[PDB]
């Protein structure tokens, strides 16, 4: 409602991203979703053997993919629920390293992204000279998790969007949120 | 690592 | 060709947005002919009340420096106005686009022959534009500060003189590259004005009370500088030495953690640049007090051969 | 540059020699501002309730005594904005009348200036017997024209600082100038 | 009886001279303002001891030294008079200079010590030779400055014209009608008793420098610049002196009337409000009495509405009014 350009990263753009990506639509944010990671994983029969997609695949696709090599299991530890879910929000995970949108600000779900994100913009040579703000709230990477984080995420941009004068106002703003929350939010800035 | 673990 | 679609439909508050956004796709990108007879229309509305449409102007007025840049004489005085405007938010958006405004406009004014007179009024406008921005350091909203910080960088980088250990951009402007054949300004001028905003960086980067986006992003701009200019490579490292020691204490607690993973991020590209060589030891020590380990650091220091080893060592020892 | 000592005078020493003080300090010449009104005027609200102070007052306390009025509509018309520029300046606006400064080239922003600016100096017995070309820039009070002034002041003061000899070039050297800029400039000369 | 005061300053500016010979011109300029502001303020006996170190200074190749050295000759001259035939020489000699800057400065001092140089000529009893010779000097000064009425430079023909007027606001008579000024000196306050020169030959002189600003006042191809400072010279004559308020008055109708074709619009209505500035100053003094009507018309030409004229007219009671209305009827 704000005009705020919102991303959301994770490492794979299937669990923790999209769950925030929920709920920031659902409450009319200008939000996007991307992954880190090098390629798509996904859980499976064991640790060993992740589903591995490369970045692009349709969320349809994987469901189907899914389905097939065994449906009954991936309908009980919650894979083809999430993928739906996906499917109806947009059509395939995108990499973030591979983006040209710009945002006001990017979320990261753990430090490992947090990282990944910085070391990427910064190999990047400022043109625009925009700044972006870089937040980090951990998330760890269940269902459970991922959803009570996805409160997190969405009350802590709300709050962000009501400001007058975000620039002004974010270092106070995190400052009590993490202090209510007994979190820490490590935050930065990058240029485009 | 895999999403989710 | 013929001005088709001619979308001056001046009704909606919002889409004014729109139109100068369509405007510009075409006048300034598809044919970027007959620009020049639209600039006043346009630039009528940087006079406009709403804050967003004086923004959408910007975003002109700096595409116009980029496909057409002998049209800075009369796009320039919008730039030093809109620099003073009432929101914020406008006031950010010039300072953003006068980093490319400030370089296209200095190469253009560089490549003439002949200065002419609007050539002259034009440079003097820029230089009072980069005197403005300056002094925005000490501007009271933080997000003035962090754009003007940004823009002090690329000032720095473009009125010093390249070397061998700079960084390859691939298109990195110098002093170098302003000819002998200019008389709208000396290089001894702009390398002395370039070494004292880098001196007023250095010392806004150590005040005690400075906010952490505004440090991040200095320590992001003494780095930026450092590589692409690794004759300032001694100052930096010693800031970066200097503010580890002695984090300033209004910053809280996941601030000094954002403040500390960022200056290793610096670090680490310092340590990658042949210019860092003397400064190695010094910088390993402050990454090992950041909590890089003894083998992630020994990976960025980059192979040389033994005489360029010999080379610098003894230039280190004439330069003491 | 060089060794021009420069004044630019209005009625208040507010906003037009301000922005001229401003951008002449910039381009390192040695300038001073003056007023010759009796009192500073501000504008405000209504069109003759203008705030009105004493000279010799401080910046700051303009800053101050605006207190209880708003802060808001002073935000408004950006005339704190332009308070704290004349604080970082100087420190209190001066008369010119008062001054005993001596300079090369005075600069008034109106005939009406110009006019108290002679008759100041022609009711004082000249001692030192040192000519002072004294200039005039039109420029309306208000706040986009005092800028747009300062920079055809800086323009002109620029020119007659390359000359080598400014007293033998600074007739043909305006006359250029009104024609270049379409402008009236008058010029007289008083004697300290 | 003694202190310790003039031998500490005594060694500080001996420091000081000594390390003129080795300074910079910039660093010369910084020691000679610390030396004139002890040798001629802080501990004026000091003044004659170190004239030839400072005096010697009016041969450095710098311009910006040769000017200070003007300003410690024009201070010596308002402190220290009695040092005016030991100092005028290089005044004399810097008007021959090469550089503009210089010769300007030059001009501009030579308003007070003229002024100073000759009052204090005046009051000898018995001049010695080294008077003389200091008259002599002072005549020389006065050719000098009348002659860069022609030169090429604008600026030094502006700041000559400026000496001039004080020249002969000095070599003529005050009358009860002169604007009343604290430190006015004229040829009534010379005294008869004076060998140095005669009143009446410094009249003469005073008349002639005033006819070559009149006749100057009135060419054809005279720079704006050089206008206004003679119309403000002879306004200034005319109020100090109004046995000349009829010639002042005279050359501003001329002038009003024949604005020379080489001045630009904006120089026009420059020379034209300066003008209007003057003609009100003299309708302002009670010699102006006979060109009352002269001067209105001047001053209804050039925009002024009748009720300022009129309030600047002084007021005069009839007795008065009627011995001038009879004077100015038996000078006809």
């Amino acid at each position: 409602p704000s005009k705020l350009a919102v991303a959301v990263v994770d490492s794979s753009n299937m669990n923790r991203s999209m769950e925030a990506h929920n709920f920031l639509a659902k409450k009319g944010f200008n939000v996007r979703s991307y992954g880190t990671g090098e390629r798509v994983k996904l859980p499976g029969m064991a640790f060993d053997k992740p589903n591995v997609y490369e970045f692009g695949t349709k969320y349809e696709d994987i469901y189907r993919d899914l389905e097939s090599k065994d449906k009954e299991f991936y309908t009980q530890n919650g894979l083809l629920h999430m993928l739906d879910r996906n499917r109806r929000i947009k059509k395939c995970p995108e990499r973030f390293q591979d983006t040209k949108e710009q945002f006001d600000i990017i979320v990261t779900v753990e430090e490992r992204v947090y990282d990944l994100v910085v070391m990427h913009m910064e190999s990047m040579e400022s043109v625009d000279n925009r700044p972006v703000h870089v937040l980090n709230v951990d998330v760890v990477n269940n269902a459970e998790d991922a959803l009570m984080g996805a409160f997190v995420i969405t009350d802590m941009i709300n709050m962000m969007a009501k400001s007058t004068d975000l620039d002004n106002d974010i270092d106070e703003l995190i400052q009590e949120f993490e202090e209510r929350r007994k979190r820490v939010i490590l935050h930065s800035v990058l240029f485009y | 690592p895999t999403s989710p673990s | 060709v013929v001005d088709w679609c001619n979308e001056l439909v001046i009704a909606s508050p919002s889409t004014k947005c729109e139109l100068l956004a369509k405007v510009q796709e075409t006048v300034l990108g598809s044919c970027a002919e007959l620009a020049e007879e639209f600039l006043e229309s346009v630039l009528s509305l940087a006079h406009d009340s709403n804050m967003e449409v004086r923004k959408q102007v910007v975003a002109f007025v700096e595409q116009v420096c980029k496909v057409k840049v002998e049209l800075l004489p009369h796009v320039i005085n919008v730039v030093s106005m809109l620099l003073r405007d009432n929101s914020a938010q406008v006031i950010k958006r010039v300072i953003q686009a006068c980093g490319s405004i400030y370089k296209n406009g200095l190469q253009y004014l560089c490549s003439l022959m002949e200065p002419g007179d609007s050539a002259e009024q034009a440079w003097n406008i820029l230089s009072l534009i980069k005197a403005q921005i300056l002094d925005m350091i000490d501007n009271e909203n933080d997000g003035i500060r962090t754009n003007a910080i940004k823009f002090l960088e690329g000032v720095v980088v473009l009125q010093s003189f390249a070397d061998e250990d700079s960084l390859k951009r691939d298109g990195d402007f110098s002093l170098a590259d302003v000819p002998d054949h200019c008389t709208l300004f000396r290089r001894e001028k702009l390398q002395e004005e370039g070494n004292n905003i880098l001196d007023i960086l250095l010392q806004f980067h150590g005040t005690t009370h400075i906010s952490s986006v505004n440090l991040i992003a200095c320590t992001s701009s003494l780095c930026t500088i450092a590589k692409m200019r690794p004759i300032f490579m001694g100052a930096v490292v010693e800031a970066f030495k200097q503010l580890n020691a002695n984090l300033p204490p209004t910053l809280t607690d996941s601030q000094v953690s954002s403040v500390r993973k960022s200056l290793k991020m610096q670090l680490q590209t310092l340590l990658k640049n042949r210019g860092a060589f003397e400064f190695a030891s010094t910088i390993r020590g402050m990454l090992v007090d950041l909590g890089s380990s003894t083998n992630e650091i020994q990976k960025l220091i980059p192979k040389m051969d033994k005489q360029e080893m010999a080379r610098r060592q003894k230039r280190i020892l004439e330069n003491a």
